[PDB]
């Protein structure tokens, strides 16, 4: 994080808007490196609907590895510029580490439940379809469908291009900023 | 370290003394850009302020954010000069700790603000040079327990329903929860007291023929009234050991066990002089309008907040009645009277003339004896003074800091309410943007975007 | 809030949390601009020496005077810079504020 | 003055007022020069922005720094200015003094850094308008006694044990002496009073209890007392000094009273004396000093307001007097006349300056009642007068005492931050002999010592 060495190269942004990026990350955390409930305010506050604790936690679990309990500006701007202009392949490897709570590379159909309803707490008390006490679940296994069914990172790797939505998607913030 | 980089020079000339005395190879200089100071002052703009300065100065201590190269985010290079945000005037005083190695704190400037201030630039809150330390660290601890009073955070099946009670006013239930239990307590310590009057409960009036021993009756059931309120509490106490050693579990364990243990002596043998100590416990209960008043509970807290003071004069008034019981015993031992028989009869003397009491029960006669005696009381009237201004310097203190307390509690119960509000005037305008200057376009369109990835919406 | 702007870009790297689960039309970004940064310094004169600042960090808060086109009254044309009639140690704090 | 300058030219002009009463050679003025006014608006920009100031302006005090070609040190070529790198806002008070000739302390800023800007541009603090110089002095004197707390004392054989003794919370032997000697104090004054008491020793039982086994208790404990003293003969930093303090002296007075009544009782047998023996026992309670930590506090507070008790004295003197000899002299034909001379009607004055009251002695005519209430209000008026400052004096001692040790602490903190900073320089030496600019030419000085010496460092 010397300003300079942090080029497009390992962090795809111009030190133009890199200049831009850490001079609002230290507006809000002067002290180089970002605490958890510190992710908690600055990821909830743009939601004045329903709380956003548990999958900033998660985010932020990805995010601090070697379990230093707070990110430093390195791989915090490594991993937005990973998650904002990566490329369309390696993007969802980080993806797969957000759905990966067991710490090794497997799935028993317990690592989504709760992200999905972390997810959808968001919507507040005033949905326009109310969020009945199964729809969580239903849509757990809406997304287990795309999952694989015999008995993973590979075979969503390899599905998620089968889908054109969620490529399509990628689109919507990989050319915008 | 680096902080007398600019005399790097003058230690070369140390060099000097030293090659006569040489024994190596000598692997010489290791070589530099440039042997000299020839880098110009930077100009580094503040908020529209530049505070131009050299900038061997700035890597003069390279370890704080803006030495090393981590200051070159802030770098403007299209006009080829730093640029900040910060507040210039503070920032004007870390210039002055780099110019000088050591750091001032203005006393008219808002410690919270020094303290970001001071963390943004990567440089240690203790690296003031002890001249404006002591006022910083008054200030900062000052500020540190007005935030401590901020996070109170005090909270409202049995759980909530024990801390309602708790409540001082809860309307309906607290306020009869309360003033039902003071009037047990009011009536049973003016029971205590009137069951001495001739006329009210005793032979006093009846030796010539009222003296109707019924408030013993009344006794019963108030302590009845006070153990059951006992077990509620214990009940109310998420842990019943830990509680037990409260202050008011005490006083309330120490003003119920009297008559659980007069009682058991009445069937047990008796010994002399034994129930006239229960009866001078049983006016402990008025000791139970500590959850009636404030005051009270301040007024314990000053005296186990200034305690030690206390003990000095109570160690100082102890060698002031020896010292002059004794020169009183031994001035006016010989005498017609002879009051003063012994030295705990000269302690009587003694001790009603510290306080500037006043009998004339018993009074010096010799002139020694007089002289003494006046001397005695000028010297009691000085210790029982010394130590009462700050006893209520504490108390006032104590008790201002409860009455901000409470109003900070209103004001931060007021600021939340604000704050919920401008969180339901975001609500509707986006509910309004949704219906129908652009961070919050893209706001918008992120919250639709969440609305999508749910497949769900909102309706006021 | 409205005053963490400069956070709204990694808001957006948020939906490659929940992209796999997401599943819709996709509206796209409203006619995003500027993709590169283009922050400009402005500069604002008050009775005497100038305070720059950047454009998002006035107009965090349009909800005040210095928000919106409102400021642009007291803009001075001829001169490029917003010369202020007002104190210019209290603007100091007001700056200070709006960051 | 030298600060009048553009007036000059006007003392030129006063030449016509004796113009007809001079005659002389008139050697002309010498050489001038701009006959026109050039004064030109130098710039002097201070870490930041500029101040501009004419020439006379800023050289009408050549004696200060910025006179003469020593400013020009500061002086920056490439830029056509001087580039001082001081704070940018002393500096304007050293320009408003210049202008005006009068240096104005605000009140709101750090001495130190006030003093250091006013030694750097070679000021001095003398000049200072009494408007500001009283509060310049008191912030003066105020950080004056914080700095001298700063580096009052520091802890540094046979005399060792001393320091050990005279810090008895050092050793586990220094406390266990102190504690117990305080303990023989106290078993010695506890054994003077149950020696007074009848049920010890008096004839309570004249048919039969009377111990004399008292008379040693004293005895053994002043022996005891003895040695501390003793001790504090032999690691004696100062053999005079030490006797001089005034601990020493009630040391002494208190162990003497058992020696000089042995004397006496081995010599004669002096009426008045054994009972003032008694008497003068008692005075352990003093020695009881070292073992109160506030009773030093108290005697430095009555040192400390000697005129207020002083004057106390006089006061309180003066009122007994007129008051006493008003109530004689309109009381002595009273029936019982209790005022039977100015020392009787002193007792009443002096139970009545403090609101004793006795009732013992009280006046009988109308005027003595209403003389006797003033007196007693007068009196209240009058000891109540220095209290506030004796207790002042006392609570500052104390805050003083708090304030060093938290001082104390901060510099321990201090030399600790120190010894840190000096083992990371050693250790970044040391990882730089195993793998900025300045620490290049750093260590290769270091290496030369190292080659100057042939001795390698090592971790």
């Amino acid at each position: 994080p010397e300003g300079l060495e942090q080029l497009e190269a390992q962090t795809n942004f111009t030190k133009r808007e890199l200049q831009v990026l850490y001079r609002g990350f230290k507006n809000e955390c002067p002290s180089g490196v970002v605490n958890e409930d510190t992710f908690k305010q600055i990821y909830a506050q743009f939601f004045p609907h329903g709380d956003a604790s548990t999958y900033a936690h998660y985010l932020f679990n990805a995010f601090d590895t070697t379990q230093t309990g707070s990110v430093k500006f390195e791989d915090f701007v490594t991993a937005l510029s990973i998650l904002l202009r990566g490329t369309v392949h390696e993007k969802l490897r980080w993806t797969f580490n957000l759905y990966d709570i067991n710490k090794d590379g497997y799935i028993n159909k317990e690592e989504m439940m709760d992200i999905v309803k972390a997810i959808y707490d968001m919507m507040g008390k005033y949905t326009y379809p109310v969020l009945k006490e199964d729809t969580p679940r239903q849509h757990v296994d809406v997304f287990f469908q795309k999952m694989d069914k015999n008995k993973t990172l590979d075979e969503f790797l390899e599905s998620c291009q089968e889908d054109d939505n969620i490529m399509r998607s990628l689109q919507l913030f990989q050319n915008v900023m | 370290a680096a902080g007398v980089a600019a005399w790097l020079p003058f230690a070369r000339a140390a060099a000097i003394g030293w090659m006569p005395v040489a024994s190596g190879p000598m692997p010489a200089p290791p070589r530099q850009e440039r042997k000299r100071t020839q880098d110009a002052l930077i100009v580094l703009n503040v908020s529209g302020t530049r505070f131009q300065t050299w900038q061997d100065t700035l890597e003069r201590y390279p370890d704080t954010l803006l030495g090393s190269s981590e200051r070159d985010f802030f770098y403007h290079p299209e006009t080829q000069q730093y640029f900040f945000d910060r507040d210039p005037d503070i920032f004007r005083h870390i210039l002055n700790f780099y110019r000088t190695g050591k750091l001032h704190y203005p006393r008219h400037e808002c410690i919270s603000a020094y303290d970001e201030e001071l963390a943004f630039f990567g440089l240690i809150p203790e690296i003031i040079g002890d001249c404006c330390y002591e006022e910083y660290k008054d200030r900062r601890r000052e500020n540190a327990e007005r935030l401590q009073d901020d996070a109170d955070t005090d909270t409202a099946a049995r759980q909530r329903v024990w801390r309602a009670f708790e409540n001082p006013h809860t309307s309906t239930m607290a306020l009869v929860f309360y003033y039902v239990t003071g009037f047990f307590i009011a009536v049973s310590v003016i029971a205590n007291v009137v069951e001495t009057v001739p006329c009210g409960s005793s032979p006093g009036h009846i030796k010539e023929l009222r003296y109707a021993v019924a408030f013993f009756c009344l006794d019963t059931a108030c302590v009845m009234i006070f153990t059951v309120e006992y077990l509620l509490r214990l009940a109310a106490a998420p842990s019943r050991y830990r509680f037990v050693r409260s202050v008011m579990s005490i006083i309330d364990v120490v003003a119920i066990l009297p008559y659980y243990i007069g009682l058991v002596m009445t069937d047990n043998e008796d010994v002399s002089g034994a129930f006239v100590t229960l009866r001078v416990f049983r006016v402990f209960r008025i000791f139970k309008f500590s959850r009636h008043s404030q005051g009270l509970r301040i007024l314990g807290y000053t005296l186990k907040s200034c305690a030690s003071e206390l003990g000095f004069l109570l160690f100082s008034l102890t060698m002031a009645i020896i010292i002059f019981a004794t020169v009183m015993f031994y001035a006016e031992k010989g005498s017609s009277a002879s009051k003063f028989t012994s030295i705990p009869a000269a302690f009587w003397y003694t001790i009603v003339t510290m306080t500037t009491l006043g009998y004339g029960d018993m009074v010096p006669k010799t002139i020694a004896g007089k002289i003494f005696g006046s001397i005695c009381s000028l010297s009691g009237v000085l210790v029982i003074a010394l130590p009462v201004p700050v006893i209520v310097s504490n108390f006032s203190r104590i008790y201002h800091q409860n009455q901000r307390a409470d109003k900070r509690r209103a004001q931060k119960k007021a600021r939340l309410a604000r704050i919920r509000a401008a969180k339901s005037g975001s609500a509707n305008a986006y509910m309004q943007s949704k219906r129908s200057s652009s961070f919050e376009t893209q706001h918008h369109h992120l919250l639709h975007c969440l609305e999508k990835t749910t497949n769900h919406e909102f309706v006021d």
